[PDB]
C-alpha cells in the first residue's frame, strides 16, 4: 500500500526497493513565437531512480529527440518513463532486482504496472511523502551532464558519496532529503550555505562537499533554517 | 403460448417472470404462470417474505423442455424441475388453467421491453456461464460469485464470465504498453470478439445476461462484469459502427428499466462518466446518454 510517515523505516531494511521520481523527464521552457503566439522547446530530461539503503541513482537522460514528433508529451513522458524502468530493473540479475518500486506521483502507477506485467511479484507503491526529488537538477554535477547530453545515457552515481561509511542509511536518507529540501525552497541561499567556504572540496566521484562530521552539523542546521525562514515568507506566519 | 406450473404456494413469497412480479400469500391456492412468450428466454425469481435476503430465480427456455415449480420443505427454497412424460405436463396444465389458477404473463402488444433486454441472449450460452449439464434451465442468486472475483470459493456455483482484466498480459501486447492500455481496440476486437466470443452477438449476449443477474439478484459480480464490458467498447478507438449503435439501444432499455431506487448501487459512477464523457465514443451513445441525464443527472 501507500508508503508514508508511519512505514517511513521500511525503506532501510534489507528487502531491495527503489524511488522512481519522474518530475524531470519531460521539462520545457515557454517562450513566444513571432506571430506573438506561445510555444514550448524542449530540454533534456532524466528520470531519478533511487536505492535508499544504497545510495544508487540510475539517472537515466532523457534527450529531447524522444519527443520529436509525438503529441501529448506530458502523457507520453509518464510511458517512456515506466519504459525505461521496466528495461532497467529486466537488466539488473534477478538478486539485483527491487522487489518495491515507490513513485513520487500517483500518475506514474498505471504506466509503470502495466509496463511491469512480467515482474508480477514487484509491487507497485505510491507515498504520501512530499520528496524533494525534483530539486535533483540542483545538483550541478548531474544537472552538467544531463544538459551536455547529446544521446539516450544512464549515468550512475552514489547520491550519498561515501557518508555510509559513517553514518547509517536512515541518517544518509534525512541528509539527502534535507539537502533537497533546501535546495528546492531556495537553490541560490541553499548553494551559498554549501559552498561558501572554498577549503572545503568536492570529491571527483562525490556530488557533495567533503564536510568532517562536525561540518555536517553546522550545515544541516543552516539548511533546516533556511528551510523555516522561508517558510514564514512563504505563509505570513 | 407456454406456461410454467407450481405444484403449491407453501411459504408466502414475491414471485418475478422477468419484468413483472407478484405476491403470493402461505398456501394462497396458485398453480403457475401461463401465457409465457415463446421466442426468448426468460427468468422466475423468488423472495422469500420472511428474507429478503437471497433473491434467487431460474432462467429457462420453454422450447427445452417443460419446466414446473416445487416447493422443497428441506431445502427452503422454489425449485426448477423438468417433468419427462408430455402427456402427463398437458394435462397437469390444462386442469390448472380450467381451474383459472395461474397468472397471466401480462404482456402488453406495444411491449418490446423484454426482447429488447434479451435480444442477445442464448439459453445454450448462459448454460456455459452457469454450469450445471444435468439440467435445462440454470439457477441464479444473489450470492454467487464470479470466476474473476474468486481469483482474487466454490466453484460448482460461480458464474464464470469472461474474465476482462485491463491491466493483464492478455489485455497488453509486448511492446505496446502505453497503446494498448489507451486504446483497447486490440484487446476488443482480437482477443475477446475475434479470439473468445466469436462475434459480437455472444458479447451482447453476456453484457446483457450480467446487467439482467444484477438487476434482479442484486448479484454484485454481475455488475462489475456489465461495466467491464460497457467500459471495454467505450475505451476502444476503432469499434465497428453496427456495434456502437447495438450497445446504445442495449444500454438504453437497460438504464429504462432499472428500478429508480437502485440506481445508486447498480450504477458505478466512474465508468459512466468516462463512457459518456470522456471516452472514444463519448459521441457514439446519443439515446443512452440523453436517458441517463434526464433520470439520473446527479450520477454524473
Ligand atoms: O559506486 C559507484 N558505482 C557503483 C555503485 C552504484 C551502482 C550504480 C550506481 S552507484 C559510483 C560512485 C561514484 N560515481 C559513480 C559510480
Ligand atoms: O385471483 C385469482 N387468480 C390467481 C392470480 C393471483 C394474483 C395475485 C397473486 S396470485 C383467482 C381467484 C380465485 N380463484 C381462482 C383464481
Amino acid at each position: 500500500g501507500a508508503m508514508n510517515s508511519s512505514n517511513y523505516a521500511e525503506l532501510f531494511n534489507n528487502d531491495i526497493k527503489l524511488f522512481v521520481d519522474d518530475t524531470n523527464v519531460y521539462r520545457v521552457t515557454v517562450h513566444k513565437t513571432f506571430e506573438g503566439n506561445v510555444a514550448t522547446k524542449a530540454i533534456n530530461g532524466c528520470i531519478f531512480t533511487l536505492n535508499p539503503k544504497t545510495g544508487h541513482l540510475f539517472l537515466k537522460i532523457i534527450h529531447t529527440s524522444v519527443w520529436a514528433g509525438q503529441k501529448r508529451l506530458s502523457q507520453l513522458a509518464k510511458w517512456k518513463t515506466a519504459e525505461e524502468v521496466s528495461a532497467l530493473v529486466r537488466s539488473l540479475p534477478k538478486e539485483e532486482q527491487p522487489k518495491q518500486i515507490i513513485v513520487t506521483r500517483k500518475a506514474m502507477l498505471d504506466p509503470l504496472e502495466v509496463h511491469m506485467l512480467d515482474f508480477p511479484n514487484i509491487a507497485i507503491r505510491p507515498t504520501e511523502l512530499r520528496l524533494p526529488f525534483s530539486a535533483a537538477m540542483s545538483i550541478d554535477k548531474l544537472s552538467d551532464v544531463v544538459m551536455k547530453a547529446t544521446e539516450p545515457q544512464m549515468v550512475l552515481f552514489n547520491i550519498y558519496d561515501d557518508w555510509l561509511d559513517r553514518i547509517s542509511s536512515y541518517t544518509a536518507f534525512s541528509r539527502l532529503t534535507l539537502l533537497l529540501r533546501a535546495l528546492k525552497t531556495n537553490e541560490e541561499s541553499a548553494k551559498m550555505i554549501l559552498l561558501s567556504d572554498p577549503t572545503i572540496t568536492i570529491k571527483s566521484y562525490h556530488l557533495w562537499p567533503s564536510f568532517t562530521d562536525e561540518q555536517w552539523i553546522t550545515i544541516e542546521s543552516q539548511m533546516r533554517d533556511l528551510i523555516l525562514t522561508e517558510y514564514g515568507r512563504k505563509y505570513n506566519v | 403460448m407456454n406456461t410454467v406450473p407450481f405444484t403449491s404456494a407453501p411459504i408466502e413469497v414475491t414471485i418475478g417472470i422477468d419484468q413483472y412480479s407478484f405476491n403470493v400469500k402461505e398456501n394462497q391456492p396458485f398453480h403457475g404462470i401461463k401465457d409465457i412468450p415463446i421466442g426468448h428466454v426468460h427468468v422466475i425469481h423468488f423472495q422469500h417474505a420472511d428474507n429478503s435476503s437471497m433473491r434467487y430465480g431460474y432462467w429457462f427456455d420453454c422450447r427445452m423442455g417443460n419446466f414446473y415449480i416445487q416447493y422443497d420443505p428441506k431445502d427452503g427454497l422454489y425449485k426448477m424441475m423438468e417433468e419427462r412424460d408430455g402427456a402427463k405436463f398437458e394435462n397437469i396444465v390444462h386442469n390448472f388453467k380450467e381451474r383459472q389458477m395461474m397468472v397471466s404473463y401480462p404482456k402488453i402488444d406495444e411491449d418490446d421491453t423484454w426482447y429488447n433486454l434479451t435480444e442477445f441472449v442464448q439459453m445454450d450460452k448462459i448454460r456455459k456461464i452457469v454450469r450445471k449439464d444435468e439440467n435445462q434451465f440454470s439457477y441464479v442468486d444473489s450470492s454467487m460469485t464470479t470466476v474473476q472475483e474468486n481469483e482474487l470459493s466454490d466453484p460448482a456455483h460461480s458464474l464464470n464470465y469472461t474474465v476482462i482484466n485491463f491491466k493483464s498480459r492478455e489485455a497488453i501486447r509486448p511492446g505496446h504498453e502505453m497503446e494498448d492500455f489507451l486504446d483497447k481496440s486490440y484487446y476488443l476486437n482480437t482477443v475477446m470478439l475475434q479470439g473468445i466470443f466469436k462475434n459480437s452477438s455472444n458479447y451482447f449476449g453476456e453484457l446483457q445476461f450480467a446487467f439482467l443477474n444484477a438487476m434482479f439478484f442484486g448479484n454484485y459480480g454481475s455488475s462489475l462484469q456489465w461495466h467491464a464490458m460497457i467500459e471495454l467498447i467505450c475505451s476502444s478507438a476503432t469499434v465497428p459502427k453496427h456495434m456502437l449503435d447495438k450497445l446504445d439501444e442495449i444500454l438504453y432499455y437497460q438504464i429504462k428499466t432499472l428500478p429508480e431506487q437502485y440506481s445508486d448501487i447498480l450504477l458505478n459512477e466512474r465508468v459512466w462518466n468516462i463512457c459518456l464523457y470522456s471516452s472514444f465514443q463519448k459521441n457514439s451513445l446519443h439515446n443512452t446518454e440523453k436517458i441517463m441525464e434526464n433520470k439520473y443527472p446527479e450520477l454524473l
